[PDB]
RNA sequence: GAGUACGGUAGAGGGUGGUGGAAUUUCCUGUGUAGCGGUGAAAUGCGUAGAUAUAGGAAGGAACACCAGUGGCGAAGGCGACCACCUGGACUGAUACUGACACUGAGGUGCGAAAGCGUGGGGAGCAAACAGGAUUAGAUACCCUGGUAGUCCACGCCGUAAACGAUGUCGACUAGCCGUUGGGAUCGAUCUUAGUGGCGCAGCUAACGCGAUAAGUCGACCGCCUGGGGAGUACGGC
């Protein structure tokens, strides 16, 4: 994130998308990762955007 | 001038005018004086859900520098095609050319 | 949401994990705050009251 | 005087606050067996505590047996009581829990609920 | 002081279209049979003219879980699904430019939650009025089963709210400590801006309490008050 790694995120990275996901399909919380405020918004709409092609699933269930 | 980064999944049982269709797609963008950045086609994946009954899909993205025109009328085509299923347009202000993931693995 | 049943495992830690999955989930809590239409303006007093909960309880510490 | 067989079916609790009604049917949900807690004979406060789904339970998973069925996949809805008691319930009966889910449907947003009650 | 030109940053700021998934309801069809629902306990109601449950298909309307935060943006009212198009403002850094071009503002001009009104659409859920069942001494209520306007859309009107920080706008000064949202510098640390929160020294206050986001020390302009009722009512104008 910070030194090195990606400045910025996108819907391709889908390993490090699905690394910030619940098991049910729930996008975390930003105060269990510790996460920056900016990066959260920036990986919600990243989360979305990815679901809505069918990449994620919107529920665990379906 | 106005970048269009589309990624566009198409239909599993005529999956093989993949080519015919992206390559009849993108006859618009040279003759508006647009560049293509990028084509990449990882198809036979798997869905997160059905999307009308069926599982499976033939993935592709492509960058594109079109006017109004060229946009429009390929989301005419888009929306009138009986396989076009789903469809996205994320312009950007930049131009990006390498790669979106590959095979990472073997 | 769902459970694995594997290597001829007691029927206890079927129900355990059953419970610690719901848990995680949060299934009941989301259908238990789904019974009544629950207002705006009781949306934002709640919330308020919970903000002030836990800024005294975090201060409490120090 | 019709008789068929089936194995590895499919069991439902359905869990309300005020009854739970358990139901089998094979993985083509198709009704075989049901039981439900104002059947066991409760009619009132007791219809709602966890006994009641583990009688109805029971009571089911025992009709049911006259079909063989010796696998179930058992899926729960609702937030009532009882919500576990059904389960231990019908593996007292002696079926193969091959797996347990929650099928509760969360809407999103949905349509908004009723008034809240003023008691 | 005020403003202009040039790169960037963030945002539920506004408008016009299109598209998603969860869920409710209704209709059709298969299996299956005696209950479902609801309550403090009941009953009305729905069921053998085959219900509830269960599986598949179809129609339609509305709201946009998780992210979500003492979080953000907006003059206020207010604004959360995703994408495209049109569009306002604010923060941020250096240089260059104009050379007081500023503040406030009686009248006037616009924007302005919800409910309501007019014309035309739409109508799943909820639900004033209303019907029935309970509770009760009575129950024109609280509780339960249903349910029409309305809630939604387009255009027009209406001008009101505990429209609240119960605190007018603008500018300058006055010990400190702990957070947090954007952005900068210097070497995780230090400094500096524009917001948003918690304490607190002087000072102030009838007291509560305020305390660099003053209710402290001062200036400029505007609005408003003069015991409680009658009454924000009557008459007149608009
Ligand atoms: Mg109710
Ligand atoms: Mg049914
Ligand atoms: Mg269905
Ligand atoms: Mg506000
Ligand atoms: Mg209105
Ligand atoms: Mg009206
Ligand atoms: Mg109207
Ligand atoms: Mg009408
Ligand atoms: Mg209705
Ligand atoms: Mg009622
Ligand atoms: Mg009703
Ligand atoms: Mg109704
Ligand atoms: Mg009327
Ligand atoms: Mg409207
Ligand atoms: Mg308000
Ligand atoms: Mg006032
Ligand atoms: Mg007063
Ligand atoms: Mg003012
Ligand atoms: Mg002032
Ligand atoms: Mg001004
Ligand atoms: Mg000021
Ligand atoms: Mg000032
Ligand atoms: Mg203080
Ligand atoms: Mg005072
Ligand atoms: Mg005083
Ligand atoms: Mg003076
Ligand atoms: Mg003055
Ligand atoms: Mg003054
Ligand atoms: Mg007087
Ligand atoms: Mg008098
Ligand atoms: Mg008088
Ligand atoms: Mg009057
Ligand atoms: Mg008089
Ligand atoms: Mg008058």
């Amino acid at each position: 994130f910070t030194a090195e790694g990606v400045k910025e995120i996108d819907y391709k990275d889908l390993n490090t998308l699905k690394a910030y996901v619940s098991e049910t399909g729930k996008i975390v919380p930003s105060r269990i990762t510790g996460t920056k405020a900016k990066y959260q918004r920036q990986l919600a709409t990243a989360i979305k955007r990815a679901r809505y092609l069918a990449l994620l699933p919107y529920t665990d269930s379906h | 001038m106005r970048h269009y980064e589309i990624v566009f999944l198409v239909h599993p049982d005529q999956s093989e005018q993949v080519g015919g269709m992206v390559e009849r797609y993108t006859k618009a963008i040279e003759e508006d004086g647009g560049k293509i950045h990028r084509l990449e086609d990882w198809g036979r994946r798997q869905l997160a859900y059905a999307i009308n009954n069926v599982h499976k899909a033939h993935y592709v993205l492509m960058n594109v520098e079109c006017s109004a025109k060229a946009l429009a009328e390929l989301e005419d085509n888009f929306r009138y095609n009986d396989a076009v299923i789903r469809n996205l347009v994320m312009r950007r202000d930049e131009a990006v050319t390498e790669q979106s993931e590959m095979l990472k693995a073997e | 949401p769902a459970v694995k049943v594997k290597e001829n495992e007691p029927f206890d830690v079927a129900l355990r994990r059953f419970k610690r999955s719901c848990e995680k989930a949060g299934v009941l809590a989301e259908v238990r705050s789904r019974e009544f239409y629950e207002k705006p303006t009781a949306e934002r007093k709640r919330k308020a009251a919970a903000a002030v909960k836990r800024h005294a309880k975090k201060v409490q510490r120090e | 005087k019709v008789k068929k067989t089936v194995v590895d079916g499919i069991a439902h609790i359905h869990a309300s606050f005020n009854n739970t009604i358990v139901t089998i049917t094979d993985r083509q949900g198709n009704a075989l067996s049901w039981a439900t807690s104002g059947g066991s004979g409760f009619r009132g406060s007791r219809k709602s505590t966890p006994f009641a789904a583990q009688v109805a339970a029971e009571r089911a998973g025992q009709a049911a047996l006259e079909y063989g069925l010796k696998n179930l996949d058992v899926n729960v809805k609702g937030p009532g009581p009882g919500r576990e008691s059904a389960v231990r319930a019908l593996n007292a009966c002696g079926y193969k829990i091959a797996s347990i889910t929650d099928v509760t449907p969360i809407p999103h947003n949905g349509c908004r609920p009723p008034k809240k009650r003023r008691v």
